[PDB]
């Protein structure tokens, strides 16, 4: 068989020029779109504000206009999904993860509009959902869409354009090219069998996707925490322990995200109305909290920098943590079109900080600075739950730019994935495509 | 908070000689440090984390220990190791410091080079009248002066100050100044100064006459 | 990396002075700074430390505002505010940059230091007197000189011979405080060939009283 | 399908034992990785302490230089040829191939021969990196623990062996991320699913890295400080630099292989005429390492210096040309030493050169050569060895200028592209091919 | 975030002057500094830039060493050395901080500026005379004060009232040449209920002569 | 060095008016910027990269163009937008600035508020005689002043300066100032200033007398 290898080696990394020029166009597109979704969600969350500022004086009128303005968006959200593509609901990656293994479909003619405008309304309303997966999925579909258009054959031009697309997606969502490429080659890919995916294409994809972003959002970052302090060697063990904490909690959260999916399902029994209704219900509760207590609502970013700086009293943190687990569980387990990736970055950040503070003074000799453990634990949930430490770390890194902390970030992240496996956790994203890919049969 | 107790309070050794001193912890400690403090000079960090030599520390230097007892060691102690070392810790907050250990040089028994001076005129011209008697260069440090104003031992008005081991000859020194008044002085002629040391089986006198 | 400290001086018991540390040679931030102090020929004690973002200040166990450590990361300077100054506070204050290897922090680079003298005694210029061989001496090849600096307060004075150039064979004695007033002497030995040959001048100085005096030793009448 | 649901729900469950091993392996590849680093130092140093000791006399100096070097080189090639002809060359291909069970892992042999061998080939100061040499000491250390505690399965095998190679490249550049990425992008079986435990590889790298840090903290390998940023209307200049590397990447790939043939004659496999031509090149290194330091040695030393723009344009061109040659000589001559690092040094020099031209051909972009240096520092690792993703994440960890990440990719990928588009090949695979093919034909 | 330049003043044809530009409000290092000028009545003309480390100092198609830009990140100050001055080199010298959008650079934040007058004239401090009303209290609610500045050189002088605290309703007129000196005055409408019930000082400034003349408006006797 | 040339060097427009100005290059520039220089204030980056408003720049603004001809627009100009606009490019080298465009506002009439001041005592003690006359907040700018030392229309020794249109209100101003030889003043006794501006047929006049 080695008589085969020698042949392959000498042939390695020769991807069809055409598959390439396409990863490039796909990228450019997933980019332009990735931006438009970003800009849109903004415009909305803003109007909603421009409307509270316009009812300033009257309070319960305010709280009402808040709730409704939100609820109305949420409804228009769930709806579009349920009435035109029940897949756009949930994160948005599993249906791509599975679409990679040819175990799910890529109906772009549908899911494009429904995931965009859908989430563009679910997020625009300000629910605890990220543009995370939502952009990934808009991604893949855009790839398949160009695939079909210029009609390209082969499993290579299929898996490729579809996988580069998902990546170019996660890239423009966090302006983190490396983390995108790494998400594919670590999570998205077929996690149980060699695949014909062109990594050189994926790159060109991410590259274009990222240029586009940069072209529209330069002069500012998503997260900015400035160069935090360094992390002494006799300090690393505290990151193993924080890594442990996430590892045990990672699975638990994984249950709640699935369970709540069942439980909440009753409350509408698949009925488009009682659903879209319970939709506007949660949606509204978001507008309301997004005002009465902003931390508990919205994506999560806003408060990231604020928590890393140590501006939230310990207590305040605990509240925000608990209040978030809940609101994130609600919005996501309730099949609303929106990611849970970002909200997890926000969750870890808060837990990490908390840990920080306890350490920051339980060991005055270490000269600790909570903010480090925040950066450490910011992709820790993305580790213990979704189980892709390598992508978590390289994501955090690109966003928080504190490479000095890289060692503690890993010892935490890995320390997590470890305790997670050691306690039965599972790739939250796979634990979804399972249930899904199952029920399709189960429904037989 | 831990109490570092540096074992030898002082000691002497000759150039080319192995020396060891200690640091006793009131409780457990870890990776202590040692700083060298050259007489009249701002503390220099030597060993750190029980052993590591700081970028420049002479190689003859090392030392270490652990648990609750560390030490500083110089294999063949040269001259340039005249000073005091302070073992500090910070494995447990708040960081503390040893009372230090004084590394004094052991050398040849030099005898006191006594020099007595008469009250400067200027001073005398304003009631002042002191009589400075120097006892420069000698070893060990056990020197004892004495004043006599006409066969009369005089202990009041006296002021003694000893210098630190000479960074160039490792010998000591001490200056006793005897302060009187013009009136009190103008009424005594013999003013002797007597140094009593190991080096001499009998008084190293010295004196002048107001005449 | 050089650490310059100022502000040390004489103070009324009860008073309250402020010491400063001027840092030259390194990104002042990223660093921690702390004050350690050493009483008059006694052990070193840690006053306190303060990080970059000035968001963490710790002091050795002592009455609330007994000390106020602060830092201006815009002048790369470290300050120390001492209040209700007692007698204990009469010591040598050192500022130092904190850094480590493993994580058991050490006082990396120290600084010269500034003296805080706490007394109700009033500042007083020194009377410098010349110490020259006299009436019954015996000019042996090597000759011993020196000058006397008595009656000053506080510390310190600084004696040097021939403006420095004669920094060998020179013996300066630590001052003694008798009756709330200091006195010191410094003798220098040189070849009884270069003096009275050349001129052996002694340069005493007391910043305190703005007193500069270069007493030039000369053969007694 | 139905199988999938089963697999998914079972994902990422690597045998606790395979793990605790990746941990010990790592600790070991670490301790060793360091000792090799410390050793090569001690030598390059003595060699200096010996020139300083013959200071006055020049041709005596130049001689003592050459010989002291040549003697090491000889003791180098020898050990290899007489006890493990595989320690020669980089050291990765025999691990790459060892991963596909197409080559062997004789650790009882290659450990000492690669260590002391290179520890003498590098200690003498030849244009070779501790790059692959450490990777290979790595893998072998994994297989060694594998055998010792005797673990079965293809997973317990491929894993400890792959984590080991990674923990290797990690302690070689103190770059954990780049290590993990080297495996999952270059080392791992390129054309067929494999049973490699990435969670293990990580634990491996982690331990390997802690060890390093424990011995080399308080200093970096490369330090270039936060360079300037890179404007969007500036990115195209990085595509063009990426093109330049892409065309040259293959060419260099030929020379590295060809010179392997050519130089082979000059000894015809004969242990003596080889070990001899060995001390020949080795000596030429000590000599140049003194008369013109840039042209010799690993390459690091001059990296920072070239990024700062301290070498006149001309001076750069010289150093480039002189380096292609000396790197080709030492590596194509089967001496036990990597060519990974020497390529980092090469790109850095080319990138800078490009820089300067740009730095003034476009005064309106307010360029700063040093950027293109960081950009092109892992550009050869892209156009030649073809692993842009590992190159980039390596440079990043070393030069810590994430701001430049976009230009670094547009260059790197721009290279791999022009390289493929011109027939280049994974220089490391293009070796295991030759190896594997000849080994049978 | 602010650029405050100084120096530039009066230089005789052929001579040379140094200009500074104290920066504050940002990381002066990391930023590329630049210079620009406005030769009276004409447009803006770039004079050259300088990168953070000084490893680049491009200039505008000038001369040999006409200009000599340089920085001192330690002081957070930009410089400019003009030598062999001539009438063409007489204008307002702006100091700017450079930046970019997509990538095409621009002058992000300009300082106030400094005027360089090339001429063999002489420096004359300004003369300030209060200008209160001519006892015609027929004053409407509002009443215009306004002081006069005459006999100074070179331009410009700056006028404020009550230290600019009294900002609204103030007019300062452009000076006119006086066959050697310049002159101008300012006026300041105000509520009669505020004067003389409150102070009214016109604060005149002449950077050239480093003179400051604060004239309290005196209601004639 | 490109040479940028701006549309109207000076133009006038009534607020609410949509206002556009041009900036053209001899060669082809791209992504240009515009600065706003209000009277007596350093330029401020208003728009950059062809058409991007700085921060705090009224949305009523909006630059545009491409290649050799470019523009700055104010869909519905305002009184506060009165300044001089300099475009600049740095897509070539060296960078180059437009000659500017002075935007002037047209508004309702507004009569002067004349004022006269007696050649101050302090100025007298030096021999100067300054009869100041301030005629503020007026519009149009066209105005004529008249000097009268006791009924007689004086001409010489008289100088007057116009401030530039006001940033906020759009009105101009002036100050006529006659200076005498001190006694040139203290000899005659009555001074008058006669301002004549569109807003009125019959001149406004202020006066004061030595007594």
């Amino acid at each position: 068989r080695r008589r085969q290898l020698i042949r392959q080696l000498l042939e390695r990394d020769k991807t069809p020029l055409a598959i390439l020029f396409m990863a490039a166009v796909v990228g450019t597109l997933v980019g332009l779109a990735a931006v438009a979704f970003d800009k849109g969600v903004a415009w909305l969350q803003n109007q909603r504000m421009g409307a509270l500022v316009h009812t300033a004086d009257n309070y319960p009128l305010l709280l009402t206009v808040a709730f409704l303005c939100s609820a109305v968006l949420a409804m228009f959200g769930y709806f579009l999904v349920r009435k035109y593509a029940p897949e756009a609901g949930g994160s948005g990656i599993p249906e791509i993860e599975g679409a990679l293994e040819d175990q799910r479909p890529v109906r772009w003619w549908r899911v494009l509009p429904v995931k965009f405008f859908g989430g563009l309304g679910t997020l625009g309303g300000g629910m605890v959902l990220g543009r995370a997966g939502p952009t990934v999925q808009i991604g893949g579909n855009i790839g398949r869409m160009v695939l079909d258009i210029f009609r390209l054959k082969g499993d290579e031009a299929r898996h490729t354009l579809l996988a580069t697309g998902a990546a170019a997606g996660l890239a423009a969502a966090f302006n983190a090219p490396l983390a995108g490429i790494l998400f594919i080659i670590e999570e998205m890919r077929p996690q149980f069998r060699y695949t014909l995916i062109s990594i050189k294409a994926v790159f060109i994809g991410v590259i274009m996707s990222t240029i586009m972003y940069r072209i529209f959002n330069h002069e500012v970052a998503l997260i900015d925490v400035g160069k935090l302090s360094d992390a002494p060697l006799n300090t690393l063990w505290l990151y193993l322990i924080l890594g442990i904490i996430f590892g045990i909690f990672g699975p638990i959260f994984n249950k709640w995200v699935l369970g709540m999916q069942d439980l909440l399902h009753r409350v509408h029994g698949g009925n488009i109305t009682k659903w879209v209704l319970m939709g506007g219900a949660i949606g509204g509760l978001c507008g309301l909290l997004g005002f009465v207590a902003p931390a508990t609502s919205g994506g999560g970013f806003n408060l990231i920098p604020i928590a890393t700086a140590g501006n939230f009293s310990m207590g305040m943190l605990v509240f925000i943590f608990v209040a978030r687990v809940i609101t994130t569980l609600l919005c996501f387990s309730s099949g609303a079109p929106g990611g849970i990736f970002a909200p997890m970055l926000a969750l870890g950040t808060v837990l990490g900080t908390a840990f920080g503070m306890v350490a920051v003074e339980l060991f005055p000799q270490y000269h600790l600075e909570a903010g480090t453990f925040a950066i450490a634990g910011m992709g820790a949930l993305l580790a213990a739950s979704i189980r892709a430490p390598l992508t978590g770390i390289i994501l955090v890194l690109e966003m928080t730019d504190n490479y000095q902390l890289i060692l503690p970030m890993i010892i935490t992240g890995l320390g997590a994935t470890l305790l997670a496996q050691f306690t039965g956790g599972k790739p939250l994203y796979s634990a979804i495509l399972a249930r899904t890919l199952a029920k399709q049969e189960a429904e037989q | 908070d831990i109490v570092l107790t540096q074992s030898p309070a002082i000691m002497s050794a000759a150039p080319g000689d192995k020396v060891t001193m200690t640091c006793s912890a009131s409780s457990s400690v870890s990776y202590i440090h040692w700083y060298q403090q050259k007489s009249g000079t701002s503390p220099k960090r030597w060993i750190y984390d029980t052993s590591k030599l700081t970028s420049g520390v002479p190689v003859r230097f090392s030392g270490s220990g652990s648990g609750t007892s560390y030490s500083l060691t110089i294999n063949t102690m040269e001259a340039e190791d005249a000073a005091t070392y302070y073992c500090q810790q910070w494995s447990s907050h708040p960081q503390t410091f040893g009372g230090g250990t004084k590394l004094e040089i052991l050398r040849a028994d030099a005898a006191p080079t006594v020099s007595i001076f008469p009250p400067s005129s200027e001073q005398l011209t304003s009631g002042g009248a002191s009589v400075v008697c120097f006892l420069n260069n000698f070893y060990p440090k056990d020197i004892n002066v004495k004043w006599k104003i006409d066969g009369s031992e005089r202990q009041n008005g006296v002021l003694n100050s000893w210098t630190d081991q000479d960074s160039k000859d490792s010998t000591y020194s001490m200056s006793s100044t005897l302060t009187l008044t013009k009136d009190e002085y103008e009424r005594h002629n013999s003013y002797t100064c007597e140094a009593t040391h190991k080096t001499s089986t009998s008084p190293i006198v010295k004196s002048f006459n107001r005449a | 990396v050089r650490l310059l400290e100022s502000g040390g001086g004489l103070v009324q018991p009860g008073g309250s002075l402020k010491l400063s540390c001027a840092a030259s040679g390194f990104d002042y931030s990223r660093y921690w700074m702390s004050w350690v102090r050493q009483a008059p020929g006694k052990g070193l004690k840690w006053i306190g430390e303060i990080n970059p973002v000035s968001s963490t200040i710790n002091y050795t166990p002592s009455l609330k505002d007994k000390f106020i450590i602060s830092r201006d990361n815009a002048k790369d300077t470290l300050y120390l505010q001492i209040s209700k100054v007692r007698s204990e506070d009469t010591a040598l204050y050192y500022c130092a940059r904190l850094y480590y290897g493993y994580g058991y922090w050490y006082f990396d680079v120290w600084g010269a230091g500034t003296t805080v003298t706490v007394s109700s005694a009033k500042t007083t210029p020194p009377s410098v007197y010349p110490l020259a061989p006299g009436s019954a001496a015996a000019a042996a090849s090597m000759v011993t000189l020196g000058c006397l600096v008595k009656g000053y307060f506080p510390e310190p004075v600084t004696v040097t011979w021939n403006s420095g150039s004669l920094a060998a064979g020179v013996h300066t004695f630590p001052a003694v405080l008798q009756a709330a007033l200091y006195t010191l002497s410094s003798s220098v030995t040189v070849p009884s060939s270069s003096w009275p040959s050349e001129t052996v001048t002694c340069n005493v100085a007391h910043p305190a009283s703005s007193t500069k005096v270069d007493k030039k030793i000369v053969p007694r009448a």
